[PDB]
């Protein structure tokens, strides 16, 4: 294992408990993260909103910089730390009632990147984008964790994690088997989340001289599905992501390729986005959202 | 585990009881104890004498006596008598471990 | 420039001469090379490796000198070069006389000088000096005729230098090196009255020369005695006539 | 004063053993904790200087077991701890081992997250195989010389390694050997294309020597045991005999046998780009296709193949014509007068 990952995970779960923002005159000081955890237990939701400003304030923002620069690498550590914190205080909401997935969303990033500002050096990092929603697809299931039926000693392995791509369980329900050639998936022991792809488009005011509009594909995973109608300006916060592309086969420039036998595979990709959450920009509900 | 842990037997097959993972580890540790601890009357090591023999004439065999092991641990002797198919394999490994403890790097010789 | 008829000499070139700047505004922290700029992760050790892609800087220390006549201080780019590099060079010149070898240290680079010093003194001693100056050093696989040899002292070195000349017969009959050869023969255990007086005096002179050579030839700068300390030697009794 | 009592002869005591087995209810994680505390306890006496043995013998006093430290309180037949009373051979518990170590008090071992991150800027991430292989560093295989900064803050000064095959000839080792040679040559060079016994060379050297006999005699006469020249002013010579062969005796033997550039260079950077490393592999000889005054002109910061053309170069001529570069020199020039 990695020592640095353990360090960042333990610090994460440490300040999920030790952090406490003041309430100024009215309310003294309260544990904002613990207050949000109590809110989570009360409403039985599935996603926790964490302000980036507080993380920047804490510990001279070194941990904030570390989590912003390498969000993808530390994400499983973040999930584990949050699970342990939930176990410490109010562990009732841990399970679905098999297991309930906890989503972590960061909001109020210091800066906003336009679609034309996407850069390769920001790949895998945390940032925010602002675009206009053009096409929205159906909310479809995706394999959070995948179960399969064995080939030799036909039997079903239960609740195995499914990565970004198809995975094969190395272990077997029968330990003597150690055969994985033919797996038959079963939906019962396979977890799922909500998947929806939204094609955002650059806003008019951000377009340079002469350039025709540029657009990006944004994937909304979790409760944020169907949160934006087509033709609305929304602010997306998430992690910069890459997805394989097979169309750029004749483009100029040497195509990266992997050799392994032969083991050939063209490493061509296109940039996309995975957004943690989306923010847009009777008389009772209307009357409520006023000062 | 303990000496009486082996005495308390619970399994459908005797060889399965011997090869029970925790019980197998217990057997390995107990055999280690028997070989490292048993000593002759005059304070001279029995297994120490045997490993001194093996170190200089470099044989692939050790002449381990059954009687001394029997008065050492009766349960292991009875396991050997009833199911020698498995304990001897473990005893070979623990003998190699002890030889390495005394004479490390014995792979090239044997 | 030394004149024999006058019997006196003077220094002339000061071309690379450097004025000793302010060193600072125990001896282990005297020169571990942490001075001036850069003054005051575990688990990875580059003990037996050179990085494939090198992304680090070299020492930036003065290397002015000559082919040979260069001190271990400057040779290993050891920081805060002291005045005593000069007395080291003086000792090198002295040893050049004792052995009749003018190109005493043919060093085509720093590596040649370092390996020659390793030959003369020993791998362990040079490693000890480098460690004193906060510097790691390692060498293995190389073959030396004297493996950590000549620990007896420089006497054995000049001894076999003169030994091979003796066997060949390079020197003339009147060469004054033969008295030194006899001195080392006697000390290594390996009318007549004026003769015995003369040989006694040369015993004493060679003795003191060889114990001032080792006095100057020591890697430790702080331990290396200053020029006044060199002049205070029992060998230098001719200044006492003042 | 018990430490002095216990620092007296255990540096000379050569028998050390530690008991492994015990009769307790221990879990797998508890087994791992037992293993780590066991290895720490072993290391506690590992450096003490008393040799350790792997067998229980009536000679080895040091034996420690967790339970039944004379605590059975009953007779036993196949227990080393049953014999511990009769053999008097000392036994403690691991907790009692720590109790006695309190007398010794041996240290358990002989964070900066931002620092950790900007150190992982170097070495890459630290999550690698804890082995002798990383492929990020050329590990030494052949005979080599390596000198490195202790703190690794600066690049290694000298780092040279040689394949065994190129070391075949002893005459041209890349590291010179003490091949003394003769005739007062460099100790690290010899008589290449030269033979001290070559009779023509012997004759030439003998003629040169007999030419310089009087001068050497004058030197010895000038300098003989008075430590001074003018003090020497007021016996002609002193010859200490030797069995050594010289030019004259060897010559007599042979006759009997036959009786029947600039010094300055531009400062260069340390780090070489990876593209430079790639280019340096493809290097071949220049013969495929297409005086000594060559040096570096630090005044013009330029390297010249010929000096006579650099002095007449436009930049150098302009530099010479500018007196602003020599003002400090003139300041001390005028102070002379
Ligand atoms: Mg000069
Ligand atoms: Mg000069
Ligand atoms: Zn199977
Ligand atoms: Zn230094
Ligand atoms: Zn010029």
């Amino acid at each position: 294992d990695d020592v640095t990952g353990e360090k960042v995970r333990e610090a994460f779960e440490q300040f999920l408990e030790d952090f406490s923002v003041q309430s100024t005159d009215t309310g003294e000081v309260e544990k904002v993260y613990r207050a949000q955890i109590e809110f989570m237990k009360i409403y039985d939701l599935n996603t926790i909103y964490i302000d980036y400003q507080h993380l920047s304030m804490r510990e001279n923002g070194a941990l904030a910089m570390a989590i912003s620069e390498q969000y993808y690498r530390f994400l499983p550590f973040l999930q584990k730390g949050l699970r342990r914190v939930v176990r410490k205080y109010a562990p009732e909401l841990l399970n679905t009632s098999t297991e309930r997935v906890f989503q972590i969303s960061f909001f109020n990033l210091p800066t906003v990147h336009r679609i034309r500002d996407i850069r390769s050096e920001k790949i895998g990092s945390l940032l925010s984008i602002s675009g206009t929603v053009t096409r929205t697809s159906e909310v479809r299931p995706e394999l959070y964790k995948a179960s399969f039926t064995c080939d030799m000693c036909r039997a079903i392995v239960d609740n195995v994690e499914q990565s970004f791509k198809y995975t094969e369980p190395t272990f077997c329900p029968n330990p003597s088997c150690e055969n994985r050639a033919f797996w038959t998936l079963n939906v019962t022991r396979s977890r799922f989340l909500d998947w929806q792809k939204v094609r955002i488009q650059e806003n008019a005011n951000e377009i340079p001289t002469g350039s025709m509009p540029r657009t990006l594909d944004v994937i909304l995973r979790g409760d944020s599905v169907e949160r934006a109608k087509p033709g609305d300006r929304c602010k997306f916060t998430g992690v910069e992501i890459v997805v394989p592309d097979v169309t750029q086969l004749g483009l100029p420039g040497v195509k990266p390729s992997s050799t392994l036998s032969l083991g050939v595979r063209d490493l061509t990709y296109k940039i996309s986005f995975l957004a943690c959450h989306v923010i847009s920009i009777d008389q009772e509900v209307f009357l409520n959202s006023l000062s | 585990l303990t000496l009486e842990s082996l005495s308390n037997v619970k399994a459908n097959s005797y060889s399965e009881w011997i090869t029970q993972p925790n019980v197998s580890r217990t057997i390995a540790r107990e055999l280690k104890s028997f070989l490292l601890e048993y000593t002759d009357e005059t304070g001279r090591s029995v297994y120490g004498a045997r490993i001194r023999t093996l170190g200089e004439m470099n044989s692939e065999s050790l002449e381990v006596n059954y009687r001394h092991l029997a008065e050492s641990k009766a349960i292991l002797a009875l396991f050997l008598a009833k199911c020698p198919e498995e304990m001897l394999k473990i005893f070979d490994l623990v003998a190699m471990e002890a030889t390495e403890l005394h004479y490390p790097d014995y792979a090239r010789i044997h | 420039l030394f004149n024999l008829e006058l019997g006196r000499g003077v220094l002339v070139d000061f071309g690379l001469a450097e004025a000793q700047m302010d060193y600072k505004s125990n001896h282990e922290q005297f020169c571990p090379c942490i001075m001036r700029n850069q003054y005051s992760v575990n688990g990875v050790d580059l003990t037996k490796g050179y990085p494939k892609n090198e992304t680090r800087r070299i020492k930036r220390a003065n290397r002015a000198g000559t082919r040979g006549f260069r001190a271990p201080e400057v040779l290993m780019k050891c920081g805060a070069q002291s005045t005593k590099i000069d007395i080291w060079s003086v000792g090198v010149i002295l040893l050049s006389l004792l052995g009749r070898r003018f190109p005493m240290f043919q060093s085509l680079d720093d590596a040649d000088s370092l390996l020659e010093l390793c030959t003369i003194f020993g791998w362990k001693e040079l490693r000890k000096c480098a460690a004193l100056h906060g510097l790691g050093f390692e060498a293995s696989g190389l073959i030396w005729d004297k493996p950590n040899g000549y620990s007896n002292g420089l006497k054995e070195f000049v001894y076999d230098l003169l030994n091979k000349e003796c066997t060949i017969g390079t020197f003339p009959e009147y060469s004054v090196a033969f008295e030194t050869f006899g001195f080392l023969q006697q000390e290594l255990h390996d009318d007549a009255y004026e003769l015995k007086k003369y040989q006694e005096e040369i015993w004493s002179d060679h003795y003191w020369c060889f114990q001032v050579l080792e006095q100057c030839f020591e890697m430790d700068p702080q331990k290396r005695s200053s020029a006044e300390d060199l002049l205070k030697t029992p060998f230098f009794n001719e200044l006492n006539e003042n | 004063e018990w430490q002095t009592n216990w620092k007296k002869i255990m540096k000379r005591d050569s028998r050390i053993y530690f008991d492994i087995t015990d009769d307790v209810e221990m879990n797998t994680y508890n087994k791992s904790k037992m293993d780590k505390r066991r290895d720490l306890l072993k290391r506690g006496f590992l450096t003490l200087g008393a040799q350790i043995t792997q067998f229980f013998d009536t000679t080895v006093t040091i034996v420690i077991t967790r339970r039944s430290v004379e605590n059975i309180y009953l007779l036993k037949d196949t227990d080393i701890l049953s014999r511990a009373k009769k053999n008097y051979m000392k036994v403690w518990s691991y907790e009692k081992a720590a109790r006695f170590l309190k007398n010794l008090d041996v240290d358990l071992d002989h964070p900066t997250l931002s620092n950790l991150l900007h150190n992982e800027k170097l070495y890459g991430p630290t999550d690698r195989d804890p082995r002798t292989k990383r492929d990020d560093i050329h590990y030494f295989k052949y005979p080599h010389v390596y000198l490195y900064d202790l703190w690794q803050t600066w690049a290694p000064i000298i780092t040279l390694e040689w394949k065994p095959q190129e070391l075949t000839n002893l005459d041209e080792l890349p590291y010179p050997i003490l091949k003394i040679g003769s005739f007062g040559r460099c100790p690290f060079i010899g008589d290449r294309n030269y033979d001290e016994s070559s009779y023509k060379r012997v004759v030439k050297r003998y003629s040169r020597d007999k030419a310089n006999k009087k001068y050497a005699l004058q030197l010895r006469a000038l300098f003989q045991y008075h430590a001074d020249t003018l003090l020497n002013t007021s016996k002609n010579l002193i010859f200490i005999p030797h069995t050594c062969n010289d030019s004259t005796k060897s010559f007599k033997k042979w006759m009997q046998e036959k009786a029947k550039g600039n010094g300055l260079g531009p400062t260069r950077a340390s780090v070489m780009s990876k593209n430079m490393k790639s280019l340096s592999r493809l290097m071949v000889d220049r013969k495929l296709g297409v005086v000594k005054n060559s040096g570096y002109c630090e005044n013009c910061r330029v390297k010249y193949e010929s000096l006579e053309q650099h002095i007449v170069s436009e930049k150098h001529l302009s530099f010479a014509e500018n007196d602003l570069n020599f003002e400090a020199i003139d300041s001390l020039i005028e102070n002379l007068r």
